[PDB]
């Protein structure tokens, strides 16, 4: 019912960007909250009808426009380190009435990094199933490790013989950090995939990365949303 | 169904020629909401004129009070002018 | 609007049940919300709650009391999916919503056949099925990386099994693990 | 303490003619307006000096946002009820909701809707559901019986919510609200048509304006015709009424626990 664009998105310090939220649902009343680690959503702006706005908990550095009854954009002028964070935009049939239960979007990620030198797709590498799990329990996992990746915006997922799979499928949930005393870790993220012995006798990771806007001056190839994978 | 409104005149105090008071004109019992009061001397319109907001009764009429500060005189004859769609033409009630 | 208050985790057992509590503290009361928010997905609502007394929705019931200010989410035959965390959020006097900071709830499996054993990939170092009360804890080197414990499910056998993983670049598999409590009957091949 | 009540209105005009704005919300505590909305002004404002001293800007920022959308939800209920009567035109559109706590302590809410200024849908908090008046109130009445949660929601507004607001209110206008001003009553004596002798007896100065008024013939109640005056506001904060009847006669007059005789 709520659709909200972009998944994923990495800003430099002081650019400016743009989120977008529409419902098809006839909703009069519309949201933008935040969500950070260890505390309740805080509302940035709502809009409890077509042709109003007003202030949440926490509107500095943002600004909203209610373009009409199904869209409710939020802007950030000038992105901040602190504006790093989980946005979702929500709505519901009306405000000042108790029942009325909110419907939220997909979730916006935003990572504001000072400049864009870090940036790194995932080293993406497949193991194979160790000899001694296959004559001790008759069943093989493979494991997939997604090494080295900035910021942390992956989605790690398993392909077998053409077809995407979910049984016998587990990712950790959130990334471990590569260098944790510092600053700018890295990310590491594993995953695996069990088989039957009879079966085994791969892998693949969308890293969310920089767009064709942005401007690359290094060696390495420039950081870009892509798809790493390993068989 | 429409409602006609209910027009009384009348002073704050006991009235007595000489001494100042507040002339009241409380208008009420009407649907739908818009009407027009005004406050005479004379025929003519008093400007120095004060009323209170459009208030809501539990039948869902209306009412309203109009007032303005006077010293009544013998001679000096006070009405309340009041229009509304219920009325061909304005209603002029006389202080009695 | 003042405060919300749910404890930040809940661990519980598979086929078990859970009830987790809510208590708030506001500025007049318009219901009270119970939202689920599974692991990198939007929240969606579960429940609403004004007056006393508790509503059943299949195996989620959601209760309230006015006067104590409390209201408890419950979860039967608690499954593997009920993994998620769980959001309370109270209307105030002002129709201001006030969010609670979550509980998340883990569903420790049912390891009917408990077979600890550590191996090696071609390297990768995996701790695999193990006893949900096995506790795996993290590195303390600086090139050693080990992973949080992980519940995979084959659907097809109904098998579901415990698994950690750990990398470094000096490594072996014996010492991999040594940071956590590891079973005693563990298989080393 | 005596009995007091809080109440809030609203009132939805389509197709304005010249003047009348679109919607109107104000609210009250017994006699007294506190707050005042209009699609004109577009703001929540106090209507006692009393309410805008002891609620902060949050407050009427809060529900001028609130209103703002319960404007617009008020403009499409009319369109809705306009096309369901098939009519076109200028027509209206009335809600009241409120709480009383009475004297002994107990209490009563209520909520109504009116359509061109008659009865359309009355809500029974004691059973959850709304009395519909004719067939286009039964569609509306089996649209809002669907939602059960917003039934549950609104017997706890009028019975809790409504309740806090009003003692709230209370305490804030306790210095006009709670005080009493003892009615000035006078019995006039006068010969009207030939051989008719008129007793009127006449109240005024007095607050609150609940006040009990009655001619007793020889210390028991009269059997023929009484004329009532109604309870008018005198514009300083008072009221006046009065009573009258045709010929040993006695007024009584009760106000705020005092009783009060006049004997002719
Ligand atoms: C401060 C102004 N409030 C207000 C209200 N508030 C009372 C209730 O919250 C409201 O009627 C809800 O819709 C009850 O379910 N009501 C009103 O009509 N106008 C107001 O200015």
């Amino acid at each position: 019912g709520v659709t909200q664009t972009p998944k994923f998105q990495v800003l430099k310090t002081g650019q400016s960007m743009t989120l977008q939220c529409a419902q098809d649902m006839n909703h009069n009343s519309m949201y933008w909250y935040r969500q950070d680690p260890g505390m309740g959503l805080r509302l940035i702006y709502y809009s409890a009808s077509e042709g109003t706005t007003d202030k949440g908990e926490v509107p500095n550095g943002y600004n909203v426009s209610r373009l009409n009854k199904r869209e409710f954009s939020l802007r950030l002028e000038s992105a901040a380190p602190s504006q790093t964070s989980v946005y979702f935009c929500a709505s519901s049939v009306w405000t000042g009435e108790g029942s009325g239960e909110l419907f939220f979007g997909e979730g916006s990620r935003l990572t504001v990094l000072e400049d864009l030198k870090n940036v790194f797709p995932p080293e993406v590498a497949v193991f194979e199933p160790s000899e001694a799990e296959i004559s001790h329990t008759q069943k093989a996992t493979l494991v997939c490790l997604a090494t080295g990746f900035y910021p942390d915006h992956v989605e790690l997922s398993w392909w077998v013989n053409g077809k995407e799979v979910h049984s016998g499928v587990c990712t950790d949930p959130q990334p471990l950090k590569e260098q944790p005393a510092l600053n700018d870790s890295r990310y590491a993220l594993s995953s695996r995939l069990r088989v039957s012995a009879t079966f085994w006798q791969r892998c693949q990771v969308q890293f969310y990365g920089l767009s064709e806007n942005d401007e690359w001056t290094q060696d390495r190839a420039k950081p870009v949303t892509q798809i790493v994978s390993a068989e | 169904i429409q409602r006609t409104p209910k027009i009384q005149v009348y002073s704050r105090h006991p009235a007595e020629n000489g001494k100042s008071n507040f002339l009241n004109c409380y208008v009420s019992g009407f649907h739908p909401s818009d009407i027009e009061v005004d406050l005479l001397k004379n025929g003519e319109r008093i400007e120095k004129v004060e009323h209170s907001d459009l208030s809501f009764s539990k039948d869902w009429s209306f009412y309203l009070l109009y007032y303005t500060e006077f010293t009544p005189t013998e001679k000096d004859e006070y009405a309340c002018r009041v229009n509304h769609v219920t009325l061909s033409q304005p209603k002029i009630v006389k202080w009695d | 609007g003042q405060n919300i208050d749910q404890p930040t985790e809940m661990t519980a057992t598979e086929g078990a049940i859970v009830q987790i509590n809510c208590t708030y503290q506001t500025s007049g009361f318009n219901g009270l919300f119970w939202y689920q928010q599974h692991a990198g997905e939007a929240p969606t609502f579960l429940s609403y709650n004004v007056l006393d007394g508790l509503e059943e929705k299949g195996r989620f019931s959601s209760f309230l009391s006015r006067s104590k200010g409390y209201s408890y989410l419950l979860l039967k035959e608690l499954q593997m999916k009920d993994s998620a965390s769980y959001l309370c959020a109270v209307k105030d006097s002002n129709y201001q919503l006030i969010w609670g900071a979550g509980t998340k709830l883990i569903i420790k499996p049912d390891i009917q056949n408990p077979d600890p054993a550590v191996y090696q990939l071609r390297s990768v170092c995996l701790f695999t099925d193990f006893d949900s009360q096995t506790n795996v804890s993290q590195s303390k080197d600086s090139d050693v990386y080990i992973t949080d414990k992980c519940v995979l499910d084959m659907r097809s056998m109904d098998f579901k099994s415990n698994s950690a993983v750990a990398w470094s670049n000096d490594f072996a598999c014996a010492n991999a693990f040594n940071n956590s409590i590891i079973p005693e009957d563990t298989f080393f091949p | 303490m005596r009995t007091h009540s809080l109440r809030y209105f609203r009132l939805g005009v389509s197709d304005p003619i010249h003047g009348v704005p679109e919607f109107i919300s104000v609210g009250y505590v017994d006699s007294h307006p506190i707050t005042t909305y209009d699609s004109v002004t577009r703001q929540k404002e106090p209507r006692a000096p009393w309410m805008a001293e002891n609620l902060a800007p949050d407050h009427w920022e809060r529900y001028t946002q609130l209103l703002r959308g319960w404007q617009q939800m008020f403009k499409v209920e009319l369109k809705r009820l306009q096309r369901h009567y098939n009519h076109s035109g200028s027509h209206t559109y009335q809600r009241m909701i409120g709480c009383e706590l009475l004297e002994d302590g107990s209490t009563t809410g209520f909520l109504q809707y009116a359509y061109d200024g008659q009865d359309f849908l009355i809500f029974n908090k004691d059973t959850l559901s709304w009395l519909a008046v004719d067939n286009v109130a039964h569609t509306i009445k089996q649209a809002w019986e669907a939602n059960q949660h917003e039934l549950l929601y609104q017997k706890n507004w009028l019975e809790e919510e409504c309740i806090a607001w009003l003692k709230r209110f209370l305490e804030y206008g306790k210095d006009t609200l709670q005080r009493t001003e003892p009615p000035l009553v006078r019995v006039n004596r006068k010969e009207t048509f030939p051989g008719v002798t008129a007793l009127f007896c006449k109240a005024h100065g007095f607050y609150p304006p609940e006040i009990y008024m009655t001619w007793m013939k020889n210390g028991e109640e009269i059997v023929q015709e009484i004329d009532y005056g109604d309870i008018l506001p005198s514009g300083d904060g008072t009221y006046q009424a009065w009573a009258s009847i045709e010929l040993l006669y006695s007024c009584h007059v009760e106000h705020s626990g005092v009783h009060m005789v006049l004997q002719v």
